[PDB]
RNA sequence: AACUAAUCCUAGCCCUAGCCCUACACAAAUAUAAUUAUACUAUUAUAUAAAUCAAAACAUUUAUCCUACUAAAAGUAUUGGAGAAAGAAAUUCGUAAGGAGCUAUAGAACUAGUACCGCAAGGGAAAGAUGAAAGACUAAUUAAAAGUAAGAACAAGCAAAGAUUAAACCUUGUACCUUUUGCAUAAUGAACUAACUAGAAAACUUCUAACUAAAAGAAUUACAGCUAGAAACCCCGAAACCAAACGAGCUACCUAAAAACAAUUUUAUGAAUCAACUCGUCUAUGUGGCAAAAUAGUGAGAAGAUUUUUAGGUAGAGGUGAAAAGCCU
RNA sequence: UCUCCAGGCAUACGCGUAUAACAACUCGGAUAACCAUUGUUAGUUAAUCAGAAUAGGCAAUAAUCACACUAUAAAUUACCUAUAACUUCUCUGUUAACCCAACACCGGAAUGCCUAAAGGAAAGAUCCAAAAAGAUAAAAGGAACUCGGCAAACAAGAACCCCGCCUGUUUACCAAAAACAUCACCUCUAGCAUUACAAGUAUUAGAGGCACUGCCUGCCCAGUGAUCACUUGUUCCUAGGGACUAUGACGGCAAACGAGGGUCCAACUGUCUCUUAUCUUUAAUCAGUGAAAUUGACCUUUCAGUGAAGAGGCUGAAAUAUAAUAAUAAGACGAGAAGACCCUAUGGAGCUUAAAUUAUAUAACUUAUCUAUUAUAUAGUAUAAGUUUGAAAUUUCGGUUGGGGUGACC
């Protein structure tokens, strides 16, 4: 009887009501422990493909206007409503984004380096080595999947030929084509790691059930009389 | 606490748990009815 | 366990007199001789 | 402790449970919950004029009863259809194609009262 | 022992007797001596001679073996050139 | 000099024989929360049976279970921790309505899969008795069971026996079954009445006959044997194990939609005092109780990780668990 | 009419005629009256209470008197564009003292309104014995009681140790705690999308440990020259020759809080010295109704003996009209429960592993098989055969040794 709530085909900026799982799967059995209850929430459909040209428009760099930078219950970072042309779409907000700012979304692969302004989306080839980036996509057109948390910025270590190396926040180096689109700057809510829960009830407000109260080298034969 | 009152009646719950439509939903439930028909039960299901 | 209370039914007259009854008169099929 | 043997009716169960007692529907429920009764769906009692009717509920005990001969298709056919076909055959004005002339109906479609599937109540 | 079989309703022979003992028609049973093929290097010459012999069974042992085998193993067998032809009967036996 | 009771005979049932079946019965309703006249949401068994048990344990294995014609070949060939056990074939033979059964605790569970018990799967009873006629007023028959009544008792004792003129006084006498040990003043079991309630098989031996170097109505045995008859080996009772259904209306946790929190002080709260509400600290009562966990007091929390309501989910090789190996009627 | 008591009326859920009248007086109410019982007849009335056309386009801005006010846990069909139809009221719920607890059960039972205008009766009659239960009063003393201030009090104040940070959570039915959870802190694992984690992305997620804060100190940190050379170290080529090498895992302590476990003082008292009086319950007598465990048979005595710790019943003395009513509990090794304790079974089961036997759970590799390619070759793979890993599965628990370590012994 479990029908997923993620059944909306068409993009909208209206917040969408979420049904909670409880750590259980479509079978009805717990698959992850420690999830339950909490505050009711609404899902605002984020758009991680920064360079999405508007319908019936050409594929070239465009600009959008930041309406508001808002708190999002469903993620560590904060979201910014951005409007351009006749389209409104939620997006992740960088560290310094404010209302009324203008942010560029560029398709052009700069043959030379392009000056980097935080919040604008540029292909990795355009950016210069060393620039802090966020919302990186693995393959051109996929959409952003890495560096999407609060205050998490990766570095662009190297660009050679058609590919570049990205240092993910975990210090794990990844390689992607220079065509991939990465947003510049940090991801905002840099102090999220400084937040203090304080009381056990606060985690029960975020849907975190308490931990359960339940409290390997086989010797080789030649080394069993010394164990 | 005092036990013995584990039955909290509800017609919606009863017909959903042990009703005609529920029994026919799975083949094992159909065989529940087949046994009771063979035995001669006056009540096949709730 | 227990056994059921069967009510366990010159006697019909008392039965119907206590209960009360509509005894419609009957036409005797054979005339009395 | 629920009673499994008594009949399930609308008096039992919560308010949400409702079901009919066997009365035929006479209308339709539109959206926003408006009942619209349909005049044609409501039965009409066709009552004849009984003025000057000689038949009453009971019959004379002196009236002889008749031997039972339940009606058969052959008896109906002979009483009604045989006289025409027999006379027509002698006249020679007979063919298989013109069976409608004697009262045959190839199909029941288009008739107000269809003999099969029956589309009228008693 | 199987006294009444499921298929035939009879007793069954214990095929461990059939593979170890010979029954003479008179009623006697022959056997070998346990260990006659074992560790012969450390056995005395007289001991080995005793082991090689064919030996008879006691009254109770014979009574047991008769219980464990069926009648077919107790019939008189007319084998041409039998080397036990003369041992199937008792002679000069008053007892 | 009689109450409670007792007597009873047929309702049906049992095993065979024979036989393929063509019983699947008005109108209407019903797969919707079945039995609700019409659209909405469409509809669909199962991969190898397992274990108990036998092997005096158990670990390969363990007849039937898991069917292919009778009698013989034959418990033979074979198969097997070569143990317990298991076990063929070639080949031959083959033309056919009844009861030394039951008669109401028996025979079917059956007067009924009902009443009743259980959320459900499921479990599952008891009983009737006139006569030709009841349009003869529903009879009779029986010192007859235990139990009582008619009719309490009268120094002294396993309750009787020997006796006696005499019921009791006198004399003699350590209840029963099993069990200890072949003993108990041990110890188990027994309120009493009626009914019901536990030894079953033919390898060898013995006995009685038929025929006899042969016996047997084919297949077998035989150096007096062979054929037939007769003669035999209990009842009740676990914790367990496995397969398939049924269960989350209790309880554990969860999902969705809803509710409740006065007054007072702090502040801006898993803060304070204290109701409603939730819980169950200590003592007494109760202990077949009002209650298979309560009552009366006294207490802990009481805007929160609070409490409560409704509907849904997770199922036993599992579920749930702020782990008590708690909870899952 | 009087005396007294103080959760009542609606709806939901549930129940299913217990509703009302009459007639009955068998059964049912634990007894009567009377009926909640039996039979017969009746009943609940709704257009407002309650239940039961199609296709597109699009949504930033809580609630709390919503203004101010901040906040954090971030929080409810409409309006438009076209199409289609162009006057309608049937059906069903409606009673009651009611449901779940085997019962007319001192229990359980959601919400709104209200707190006596609604709803009710603690005593069948009598008697005031013991023992038992409950309430109130106490001369003088005031914990001397007791395992302990348990219980009670005209008291309800003050402090100190131990443990746990704190509010929370648990062994429904003997354990509410020092156990569990908890913010904080710490270790480990994972670089990723269309059903959990999650419509998330390392400031994330999962697994697990652990009080925090401040304070302390172990490890570890090539050696000597001094950013430089040797000695080392590690590899090779043959004892030679090259090659290469620029900070902590541990303790010690912090207030507040606690139906936790110890302790003290003050006050207070019938806990006690040392009990008493009153009232209610029960008791007892009268009327009605009427169980339960238990029971070999009993015409059921005391003392000494005998006996296995043991005698109403045996041996020898002794005592002895018969039956009730109300009391006590020495005995009938008094009666009950699934209570305890040791031992036994080639009886079980739960749990753990380093028991034996297995293990197409996952994971990996290897060879085939089948495709792609390629110069032989690297890829993959509806399967088979190996190997490695081990989630699991099945089975077992020799003997002798006041009983338990080890040993030993057969
Ligand atoms: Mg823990
Ligand atoms: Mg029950
Ligand atoms: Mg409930
Ligand atoms: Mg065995
Ligand atoms: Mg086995
Ligand atoms: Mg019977
Ligand atoms: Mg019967
Ligand atoms: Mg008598
Ligand atoms: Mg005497
Ligand atoms: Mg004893
Ligand atoms: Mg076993
Ligand atoms: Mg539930
Ligand atoms: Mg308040
Ligand atoms: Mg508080
Ligand atoms: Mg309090
Ligand atoms: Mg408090
Ligand atoms: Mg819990
Ligand atoms: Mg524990
Ligand atoms: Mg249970
Ligand atoms: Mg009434
Ligand atoms: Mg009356
Ligand atoms: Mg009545
Ligand atoms: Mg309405
Ligand atoms: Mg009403
Ligand atoms: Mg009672
Ligand atoms: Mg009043
Ligand atoms: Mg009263
Ligand atoms: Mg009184
Ligand atoms: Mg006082
Ligand atoms: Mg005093
Ligand atoms: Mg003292
Ligand atoms: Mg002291
Ligand atoms: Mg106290
Ligand atoms: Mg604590
Ligand atoms: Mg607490
Ligand atoms: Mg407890
Ligand atoms: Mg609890
Ligand atoms: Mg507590
Ligand atoms: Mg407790
Ligand atoms: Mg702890
Ligand atoms: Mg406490
Ligand atoms: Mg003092
Ligand atoms: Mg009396
Ligand atoms: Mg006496
Ligand atoms: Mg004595
Ligand atoms: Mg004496
Ligand atoms: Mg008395
Ligand atoms: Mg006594
Ligand atoms: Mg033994
Ligand atoms: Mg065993």
């Amino acid at each position: 009887k479990f029908v997923s709530w993620k059944s909306r085909t068409k993009y909208t900026v209206k917040p969408v009501k979420m049904r909670k799982s409880g750590g259980r799967d479509h079978t009805g059995r717990i698959r992850v422990h420690g999830i339950g209850g909490g505050h009711k929430q609404n899902y605002r459909m984020i758009d991680f493909l920064r360079f999405r040209p508007e319908k019936e428009k050409a594929p070239e760099p465009f600009e959008e206007k930041v309406v508001v930078v808002r708190y999002d219950p469903c993620r560590s970072a904060d979201i910014a409503l951005v409007a351009g042309g006749s389209r409104k779409r939620w997006i992740i907000a960088t560290e310094n984004m404010k209302a009324g700012d203008t942010i560029l979304n560029s398709n052009h692969i700069g043959r030379m380096a392009v000056a980097a302004q935080e919040g604008d989306a540029h292909p990795l080839g355009a950016l210069p080595v060393g620039t802090l980036i966020n919302n990186v996509e693995s393959e051109p057109g996929r959409g952003a999947q890495y560096i999407r948390a609060a205050g998490t910025c990766g570095v662009l270590l190297r660009k050679v030929n058609g590919t570049a190396i990205i240092q993910l926040p975990s210090k794990r180096q990844m390689q992607v084509l220079e065509s991939c689109t990465a947003t510049v700057g940090r991801v905002s809510n840099v102090n999220h790691n400084q937040r203090v829960i304080g009381k056990a009830g606060r985690n029960r407000w975020l849907g975190k059930r308490p931990n359960s109260g339940l409290w390997k080298i086989r010797p080789l034969p030649p080394m069993k009389s010394y164990v | 606490r005092a036990r013995g009152n584990e039955y909290q009646p509800s017609n919606i719950k009863r017909k959903h748990k042990h009703g005609w439509v529920r029994r026919l939903s799975t083949p094992a439930g159909v065989q529940v009815i087949l046994r009771r028909m063979l035995k001669g039960r006056k009540s096949l299901s709730h | 366990r227990f056994r059921p209370p069967t009510p366990e039914p010159k006697e019909f007259l008392e039965y119907a007199r206590k209960a009360g009854l509509v005894i419609p008169q009957e036409r005797l099929e054979r005339p009395i001789h | 402790g629920a009673d499994r043997m008594s009949k399930w009716t609308s008096k039992r169960g919560p308010r949400t449970f409702t079901k009919s007692r066997g009365a035929k529907k006479t209308g339709i429920y539109t959206s926003d919950r408006k009942f619209v009764q349909i005049k044609e769906m409501v039965p009409e009692f066709v009552v004849p004029d009984l003025t000057g009717f000689k038949l009453k509920p009971y019959v004379n005990y002196r009236a002889p009863a008749g031997i039972d001969t339940p009606l058969t298709a052959k008896a109906l056919f002979q009483e009604t259809v045989a006289p025409a076909i027999e006379k027509d055959f002698k006249e020679g004005t007979f063919d298989a194609n013109n069976l409608e002339k004697y009262g045959f109906e190839p199909t029941q479609e288009g008739k107000l009262f269809q003999l099969y599937p029956k589309n009228f109540p008693r | 022992l199987t006294y009444c079989s499921t298929r035939k309703g009879k007793r069954k022979t214990v095929k461990s007797v059939v593979h170890r003992f010979l029954r003479l028609h008179s009623g006697l049973w022959l056997r070998r001596k346990a260990g006659y093929k074992k560790k012969l290097w450390k056995k005395s010459t007289a001991r080995k001679k005793r082991l090689r012999e064919f030996v008879f069974c006691s009254k109770t042992q014979s009574k047991l073996l008769d219980k464990m085998t069926t009648s077919f193993w107790k019939r008189r067998n007319w084998y041409a050139g039998d080397p036990y032809q003369m041992y199937h009967d008792r002679t000069n036996l008053r007892v």
